[PDB]
C-alpha cells in the first residue's frame, strides 16, 4: 500500500547528520547565557585560548562531520549579519533536527517537514516582530542596556560598568544618529598590549601607533603639526638602474658634498612648512630613513616616527586629518594634519605606544586600548567588546529591541503551537515539533543558571499563557520575572535573523540523502 | 590472455571478454546509480567530502560537478564524467538526465547481450531508434519568438522548470525572474561573463536581488571623494606606477649626484605629465587595471577625480559594458577615446563590506547579482543553480524552440521509437524496444524520487500518448497526469536534443568494446 | 558507535540483499551451462592436498565441492544437495529455478514493490502450477509394456544430458533391467558398481548374477558345480570365550599345552558344526584365521573371508540365504542356490563370478572406461539415473519433459496472473518468466534461436496444445508425446517446491550479521 522505499542508506544519512548536528550543539550547550561558562581550547600547536564566543569555538574545535562543519559556517555566518547569538543559532538548529529525526520516525517525507518548517519560520518572523517595541537612538539607556546585556554572558561582565558606556560611546562618535542606517566597524581600531589589568582599558578620540620614536630627544610635543610622507628620505635613486661613476679624487669629495646637500634640501622644505612631527610610512626597497637625514631632523628639534603600515595610512588621515605626501613640492602647511598634543607614553614597563590627542578635525574614528594580565583574558575582552559593538550595529542598522531572558523563544513556541492546532493534517506534527524544539533555550538557561529546568519552563509557558508577557529567567533573583524591570533587551535583529539563519540551514541540510568521499 | 605465456608486463593486464564488457556495465550502471538520486523536483543533493588537503565540502545537486569531483577508476565511468563535462559545457543543464539515460541504456543492452543477440545488431537499432527520436522531438519542438508577451513568459517557465530541481527552489517564485531579468539586460549577446555572483554570507536566501546598476568590489584611494553625481568615467589598462621606458638595456651614467636627482625629478615630471594628459580628458572617475602608485594616486586627489585601482580584465570589460566607456591605454587624443557615464557610484555597505555602486548606469549591457545565503554550502549551490539557470536562458534566448517537459518529450519520442520498432523484423526490433524501455525510464526515476506509483503513473504516460495527446506529463504538485501546456513546464529543444544525442553516441561507444587493456601504473 | 566485534559485521540493508542475489546469481550462473543434452560438464580441481581431479556434470557435487562464501550460496548448495538426497535429479534445474526466481526478484523490488508482496504472488503462482502439473500427469503401472517402454524413455531423459549420452541406447535399458531386479524393494545398495579402467565405455554390461572383489582362501578349490551357499557373520578368529576376566593359572607347561589344544579343537568342533548344514561354499563377514581356512581345504567346501556388511547381504539378496551367527540348529532357516563359482579376470584383477543365481534381488554393473574422472563420472550419472528409476517405480505418475511440463506450468501462472489485481499480477508474471527462462537456458546451451522457440512454445501452449516442446536433435518444436521425451512426476514437483521454497526463505532478509571467524 505505498512505495516499498528499499533504499534505507538515506535514512541513516539523516540520522547521522541529525546526530552529529544534536552532539555538536550539546557540546556547547554549557556556554548558554550569563552563567554558561568558557572553554579552553588547545590546537595541535602550541596555542591555548579561553572563549566564551560560540563562532569561536566552532572554528577553534576542528570538527569533522559535515553536518558540524555547516553548523559552525552558521554560526560564522550568524555572527557576520549580528555578531551576537552566534551560540543560540546553533543550539536552535540542532534542537530542532534533533525534534525532527522523531517525525522521520513518523513516516513523514523530508520535503513536507521543509515546508512546514518553512511555514512555522513565517509565521515565528512575524510574531517576533509584533512581540518587539521600536527603539529610537540617542537614548543612552536603552544602549547601555543593550550593551550590558550582551555583555553579561562574557568574562568582562564584572566590567560592565567600564566597558558599556565606552561601548555605546565608540559606536555614538562614529556615525550620526539622524541618518546611518549602518556602522562601519573598521574604524573602530582596537589595539591590545599586554599588562596592567581589564580596568585600565580606555578609549581616546585621538591615534594610537604601536611604533617608537626615532630620535630619543622629544617625546612630548604641545600643538604639533602633524604630516605623513610616502617617498624617502634617502640619497636620490631613479627607477631604472642607477651607476655613479667616479675618475677623479674630487669626484669622491663632490659626490658625498651632493648626497649632503640634497639631503639636507629635502629636511629643510620639509621643516620650513611648520612641520613639528613627522610621520614616515614604511617603504621597502628605499630606506625611508637615512643616518644623516635623522640626524638633520633631529637637529631641527622635530619627532620622526617609520615604519608605517601601507594599510594605516587612510585610517591616520581620517583620524588626524593629514593628507599623504609623495612628491616634496607638494608638501605645504595646507595639506598637514594639526593636533593639540602628540605623546609616547609608557605603560608602566610594559611597552611604550604613541599616542595623538586633541585633533582640531576631530574624524568619524575612535580607538580602544586594552589592558589585561595574561594574553588569553586580552584576547577575550577583545571579543566581548566586539560582540558589544556588532549589537550596538545590529540596533542601529534597524530600529527594534525585544526583551531577553528566554522570553521570545517561549512566547514564540506558544504562539507556534496554537497555530500548529489550527493547520490540523500532515504538517500539524511538524509545526507543533518547531514549536516545541525552541523551548531549549529557556530549558538551558534554567539549567545552566542551577534552577530546575522542567519546573522553570512550566511557570514560563503558564505566564506567558495568562498576557504577562515579557517574563523569563531571572538569575539575580534566582526565579521567574519581568525581564526589562531587570534590565535586559537584545535587539530584534539578533532574534530574528538567529531564527531565519537556523531555519534555513535546516532545510537545507534535510536535504542531504548521501554522502560520497571524493579523492 | 590466460595463455601459459604472460607477455605484458608487471602491472599490465588484458580482459579480453565477457570480463571486459561486464566491468564496463557494472561500472557504468554504478555511476548512474549515483546520479539517480538526483532527478526532478523531488530529488535530494548530495555532499562531496575530501580526503586529504584542506578537506574541501561541497553540497550539490546537478551531477557534472558530482561526476567531475570523484574519482572514478572504472574506464567507462571515465566516459560517463566526460560526457556529463562536455555536456555541461555545451548547454549547461541535462547532466544528470544525459548520464542516467546512458546508464539505462547501458543497463538494456547488457540485458540484451544476456540474451545472446551481437552488439552491433543494438547499435544499429539504435542508430535508428535515435533518428526516429530526433524526427519525433523536431516536429513536436513548438516556437516561439514572433509574439513578445509569449516569448517572455516561456523564459519565465523555462528559468522555472530549469530551477525547480535544485535549493532555490525554495524560494521559486523570487529568483526566476531573477535569472530571466539578467539574460534579458544581455541584449543577445552570450556572454555569460557578463553576468557576476557576488556571494557573501548572512541573511536569507531570499534577501538575494539583482542590482539596478553595478556593484565592484573594490576601494577608492586616500584623498579622491567617495561619491560622485553624473559621472564621466574613463576606463584605462595603463601601468602608471612606475612606467618602465620598456627599452632593456637603458641606465644612468652620471658623474654626480644632483644629476641623479634631475634624472628622478624629470621621472615624476613625466608621470604628473602623462596624469595631465589624462586629465585632459573632462573626466571625474578614473578605473584602472593594475596598481596605482603614491603620486598618481595623490595628483588624482588634488585634482578631485575617483581613481579605482587594480581591477582585472574581467572588471574593465564588465564596467565598459556597464558603463560605456573605453578600454584606454594612452591618452594623445582626447577626442578620439568615448568615456562611460553613470549617475551615482557612491559606496554601499553589505554584509560587513563596502563596494562602489555605480547606479543609474547608461547601458544595462552588464549587471551584478548578489547572493547572500546561510552558509557557504548554500551559497556555493546557490551560485551552481543560478548559473545553469543563466546558461538555460542564453541559450533559449539564441535558439527560440521549445519543447514540453516533465517527461512529455521524452515520452513523446519514446512513443515514436516504439511505433518504429512496431514495423520493423528481425532482432534489431527488440534492441529499438529496449531504446523506448531505457527513455521512458527517466520519468519512472522521477516518480520514484517524488514517491509515487511510477509503473502506474507511466502506464497512464504511455497510453495517454499512445491515444493520441501529445501535451501529457506529470503533475508534481499533486502527483497525477496533466496538460503540460497549462502548467507551462516548458524546456529548451537544444537542451532536450542534446541530452539524446550525447547519451545515444556514448553508449554507443561504450557498448562495442570487448577488451580492456591496462598497463602498469606509474 | 560501532558495537560488535573486530570482525563481526552488519548489512543492514540493500547490501544484505545485493550480496544475497549476486550470490544466488553467481551460483546459478556457474551451474547454468550443464542443462539439457547439449550442456558441458567442467572440471573440479582441489587446490588443496591430494590435488583432486573430477570431470562432472551435475550440480549436486559441483556445488557441494566448491567453498562457497556467500551465505545465498550456502543455501543453494545445501538445497541442491536436500533435492539430491531425496530424488537423485533436477540439482542443477532446481538451482537455476531459483537463481531466476532471485533474478526477477530482485528486478521487481527495483520497481519499489514489497518483499512479501512478491511472496504471497509467488505462493499463490507455486500453487497454480502445482495443481497444473499434478492436473497434466499422465500414469501407467497397470500396463506392462507400457510402463515398460515408459521406463526406458524415463531412463533416455535422465542419461541423456551426461557422458553416458554417446552410447545412450545402450545405458539406459541397462540401467532399466538392474532397477527390474529390484522387484519393487526400494534398495539402491543392492545394485554393485564395479569400475576398472580399460576398454571403451560401450563395454560397460550388467551381469547375469554376482560379482564379489574377495579371495579363495589357499587349499579351498576355485570352482563349483550346483552351489550350496551358506553365509555367516562369526568369528572364525582366535575366537575368545568373551566372557571378560578368564586366564590360564596352573602350575605346568603341560596344562596350557592341554588348554591350546582345547581351544583348536573347540574351533574344530565349531567347524565340524557349519559343514554339517550340508555345504560347500561359506561365505564369512570377518577374517577366517589359518586353522579354519585348513578345515574349509581339508573338508572340501569353499571360504571367502572378510565379506562387508554390504558384501554379505548383496549375497543374501541375490542368493536367498540367511546371515548366520550360530549353527547350533541347521534344521531352521536354509541355506542359498546358484549354479557356478567361476572366478573370472577383468583387466588384470580376478573376480569370484556367482552365475545362476536363485534370486536376482541383487546385481552388479562393470564400468569400464578409458580415464578414472570417465569412471567416476560415469559412476554418478548411472546413479541419478537408477535413483530416477527406482523413484518412478515406486510412484509410476510420469510428466513431459523437454520444457513441456515447465510451459504448461508458466502458462497456468500466466493465466492466473491475468485475472489477478494488484501488484501480485506483476509478481506472478515474473514468476511465469523465471519458470520459462529454463527452456530458453536449454536451447541456448544447445545454441539455437532461444527466443523464437520459446515463443513458438508459449503461442502452442497458449493455444491447447499440451505435448509441445524442444526437439533438440533438430531443434524445432516437436510433440513429446510422439517423440518420448518423459520424466518423472514426483522429480518435477520436488523441484518446483524446493526453488519455490528456498527463493521464498532467502528473499525475506533485510540482514545479515556475520560473527568474528574462529
Ligand atoms: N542577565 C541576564 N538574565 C537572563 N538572561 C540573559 C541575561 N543576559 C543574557 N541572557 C540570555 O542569554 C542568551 C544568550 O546570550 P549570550 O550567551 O550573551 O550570546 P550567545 O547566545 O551568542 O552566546 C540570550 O538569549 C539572553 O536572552
Ligand atoms: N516541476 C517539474 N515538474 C515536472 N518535471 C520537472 C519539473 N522540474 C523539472 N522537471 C524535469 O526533470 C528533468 C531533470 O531536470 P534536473 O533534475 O534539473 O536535472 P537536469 O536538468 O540535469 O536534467 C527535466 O527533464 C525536467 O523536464
Ligand atoms: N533429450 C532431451 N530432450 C529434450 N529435453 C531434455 C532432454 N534431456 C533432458 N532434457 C531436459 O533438460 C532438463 C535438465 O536435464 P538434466 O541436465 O538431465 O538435469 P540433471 O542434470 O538434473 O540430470 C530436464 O528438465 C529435461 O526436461
Ligand atoms: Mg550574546
Ligand atoms: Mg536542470
Ligand atoms: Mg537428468
Amino acid at each position: 500500500k505505498g512505495a516499498y522505499q528499499d533504499r534505507d542508506k538515506p535514512a541513516q544519512i539523516r540520522f547521522s547528520n541529525i546526530s552529529a548536528a544534536k552532539a555538536v550543539a550539546d557540546a556547547i550547550r554549557t556556554s548558554l547565557g550569563p552563567k554558561g561558562m568558557d572553554k579552553m581550547i588547545q590546537d595541535g600547536k602550541g596555542d591555548v585560548t579561553i572563549t566564551n564566543d560560540g563562532a569561536t569555538i566552532l572554528k577553534q574545535m576542528q570538527v569533522l562531520h559535515p553536518a558540524a562543519r555547516m553548523l559552525v559556517e552558521l554560526s560564522k555566518a550568524q555572527d557576520i549579519e549580528a555578531g551576537d547569538g552566534t551560540t543560540s543559532v546553533v543550539i536552535i538548529a540542532g534542537s530542532l533536527l534533533d525534534s525532527c529525526t522523531k517525525l522521520l520516525q513518523k513516516g513523514i517525507h523530508p520535503t513536507i517537514i521543509s515546508e512546514s518548517f518553512q511555514k512555522a519560520l513565517e509565521k515565528g518572523i512575524e510574531i517576533l516582530t509584533d512581540m518587539s517595541r521600536p527603539v529610537e537612538l540617542s537614548d543612552r539607556e536603552t544602549l547601555l542596556n543593550s550593551a550590558t546585556t550582551s555583555l553579561n554572558s562574557k568574562v568582562v561582565s564584572q566590567y560592565s560598568s567600564l566597558l558599556s558606556p565606552m561601548s555605546v560611546n565608540a559606536v555614538m562618535k562614529v556615525i550620526d544618529p539622524a541618518t546611518a542606517t549602518s556602522v562601519d566597524l573598521r574604524d573602530i581600531k582596537i589595539v591590545k598590549k599586554l599588562g596592567g589589568t581589564i580596568d585600565d582599558c580606555e578609549l581616546v578620540e585621538g591615534l594610537v601607533l604601536t611604533q617608537k620614536v626615532s630620535n630619543s630627544g622629544i617625546t612630548r610635543v604641545e600643538k604639533a603639526k602633524i604630516g605623513l610622507i610616502q617617498f624617502c628620505l634617502s640619497a636620490p635613486k631613479t627607477d631604472m638602474d642607477n651607476q655613479i661613476v667616479v675618475s677623479d679624487y674630487a669626484q669622491m669629495d663632490r659626490v658625498l658634498r651632493e648626497e649632503r646637500a640634497y639631503i639636507l634640501n629635502l629636511v629643510k622644505q620639509i621643516k620650513k612648512t611648520g612641520c613639528n612631527v613627522l610621520l614616515i610610512q614604511k617603504s621597502i626597497l628605499r630606506d625611508a630613513l637615512s643616518d644623516l637625514a635623522l640626524h638633520f631632523l633631529n637637529k631641527m628639534k622635530i619627532m620622526v616616527i617609520k615604519d608605517i603600515e601601507r594599510e594605516d595610512i587612510e585610517f591616520i588621515c581620517k583620524t588626524i586629518g593629514t593628507k599623504p605626501v609623495a612628491h616634496i613640492d607638494q608638501f605645504t602647511a595646507d595639506m598637514l594634519g594639526s593636533a593639540e598634543l602628540a605623546e609616547e607614553v609608557n605603560l608602566n614597563g610594559s611597552g611604550k605606544l604613541l599616542k595623538i590627542t586633541g585633533c582640531a578635525s576631530p574624524g568619524k574614528t575612535v580607538t580602544i586600548v586594552v589592558r589585561g594580565s595574561n594574553k588569553l583574558v586580552i584576547e577575550e575582552a577583545e571579543r566581548s567588546i566586539h560582540d558589544a559593538l556588532c549589537v550596538i550595529r545590529c540596533l542601529v542598522k534597524k530600529r527594534a529591541l525585544i526583551a531577553g531572558g528566554g522570553a521570545p523563544e517561549i512566547e514564540l513556541a506558544l504562539r507556534l503551537t496554537e497555530y500548529s492546532r489550527t493547520l490540523s493534517g500532515m504538517e500539524s506534527y511538524c509545526v507543533r515539533a518547531f514549536a516545541d524544539a525552541m523551548e531549549v533555550i529557556p530549558s538551558t538557561l534554567a539549567e545552566n543558571a542551577g534552577l530546575n529546568p522542567i519546573s522553570t519552563v512550566t511557570e514560563l509557558r503558564n505566564r506567558h499563557a495568562q498576557g504577562e508577557k515579557t517574563a523569563g529567567i531571572n538569575v539575580r533573583k534566582g526565579g521567574i520575572s519581568n525581564i526589562l524591570e531587570e534590565l535586559v533587551v537584545q535587539p530584534l535583529l539578533v532574534s530574528v535573523s538567529a531564527l531565519t539563519l537556523a531555519t534555513e540551514t535546516v532545510r537545507s541540510i534535510l536535504k542531504i540523502d548521501d554522502v560520497v568521499n571524493t579523492r | 590472455s590466460l595463455a601459459p605465456v604472460n607477455i605484458f608486463k608487471a602491472g599490465a593486464d588484458e580482459e579480453r571478454a565477457e570480463t571486459a564488457r561486464l566491468t564496463s556495465f557494472i561500472g557504468a550502471i554504478a555511476i548512474g546509480d549515483l546520479v539517480k538520486s538526483t532527478l526532478g523536483p523531488k530529488g535530494m543533493d548530495k555532499i562531496l567530502l575530501s580526503s586529504g588537503r584542506d578537506a574541501s565540502l561541497m553540497v550539490t545537486n546537478d551531477g557534472a560537478t558530482i561526476l567531475k569531483n570523484i574519482g572514478v577508476d572504472n574506464p567507462a565511468a571515465k566516459v560517463l564524467v566526460d560526457m556529463s563535462r562536455v555536456q555541461d559545457d555545451e548547454v549547461g543543464d541535462g547532466t544528470t538526465s544525459v548520464t542516467v539515460l546512458a546508464a539505462e541504456l547501458l543497463r538494456e543492452a547488457e540485458s540484451l547481450i544476456a540474451k545472446k543477440i551481437h552488439p552491433q545488431t543494438i547499435i544499429a537499432g539504435w542508430r535508428e531508434a535515435t533518428k526516429a527520436a530526433r524526427e519525433a522531438l523536431l516536429s513536436s519542438a513548438v516556437d516561439h519568438g514572433s509574439d513578445e508577451v509569449k516569448f517572455r513568459q516561456d523564459l519565465m517557465n523555462i528559468a522555472g522548470t530549469t530551477l525547480s530541481s535544485k535549493l532555490l527552489t525554495h524560494h521559486k517564485d523570487h529568483f526566476t525572474k531573477l535569472a530571466v531579468e539578467a539574460v534579458l539586460r544581455l541584449k543577445g549577446s552570450g556572454n555569460l561573463e557578463a553576468i557576476h555572483i557576488i556571494k557573501k554570507l548572512g541573511g536569507s536566501l531570499a534577501d538575494s536581488y539583482l542590482d539596478e546598476g553595478f556593484l565592484l568590489d573594490k576601494k577608492i584611494g586616500v584623498n579622491q571623494p567617495k561619491r560622485i553625481e553624473n559621472a564621466k568615467i574613463l576606463i584605462a589598462n595603463t601601468g602608471m606606477d612606475t612606467d618602465k621606458i620598456k627599452i632593456f638595456g637603458s641606465r644612468v651614467r652620471v658623474d654626480s649626484t644632483a644629476k641623479v636627482a634631475e634624472i628622478e625629478h624629470a621621472e615624476k615630471e613625466k608621470m604628473k605629465e602623462k596624469v595631465e594628459r589624462i586629465l585632459k580628458h573632462g573626466i571625474n572617475c578614473f578605473i584602472n587595471r593594475q596598481l596605482i602608485y603614491n603620486y598618481p594616486e595623490q595628483l588624482f586627489g588634488a585634482a578631485g577625480v575617483m581613481a579605482i585601482e587594480h581591477a582585472d580584465f574581467a572588471g574593465v570589460e564588465r564596467l565598459a559594458l556597464v558603463t560605456g566607456g573605453e578600454i584606454a591605454s594612452t591618452f594623445d587624443h582626447p577626442e578620439l577615446v568615448k568615456l562611460g557615464s553613470c549617475k551615482l557610484i557612491e559606496e554601499v555597505m553589505i554584509g560587513e563590506d563596502k563596494l562602489i555602486h555605480f547606479s543609474g548606469v547608461a547601458l544595462g549591457e552588464a549587471c551584478t547579482i548578489v547572493l547572500r545565503g546561510a552558509t557557504q554550502q548554500i551559497l556555493d549551490e546557490a551560485e551552481r543553480s543560478l548559473h545553469d539557470a543563466l546558461c538555460v536562458l542564453a541559450q533559449t534566448v539564441k535558439d527560440s524552440r521549445t519543447v514540453y517537459g516533465g517527461g512529455c518529450s521524452e515520452m513523446l519520442m519514446a512513443h515514436a521509437v516504439t511505433q518504429l520498432a512496431n514495423r520493423t523484423p528481425g532482432k534489431e526490433a527488440v534492441a529499438m524496444e529496449s531504446y523506448a524501455k531505457a527513455l521512458r525510464m527517466l520519468p519512472t526515476i522521477i516518480a520514484d524520487n517524488a514517491g509515487y506509483d511510477s509503473a502506474d503513473l507511466v502506464a497512464q504516460l504511455r497510453a495517454a500518448h499512445s491515444e493520441g495527446n501529445t501535451t501529457a506529463g506529470l503533475d508534481m504538485r499533486e502527483g497525477t497526469i496533466g496538460d503540460m501546456a497549462i502548467l507551462g513546464i516548458t524546456e529548451s529543444f537544444q537542451v532536450k536534443r542534446q541530452v539524446l544525442l550525447s547519451a545515444a553516441e556514448a553508449a554507443e561507444v561504450i557498448l562495442r568494446v570487448d577488451n580492456i587493456i591496462k598497463a602498469a601504473p606509474r
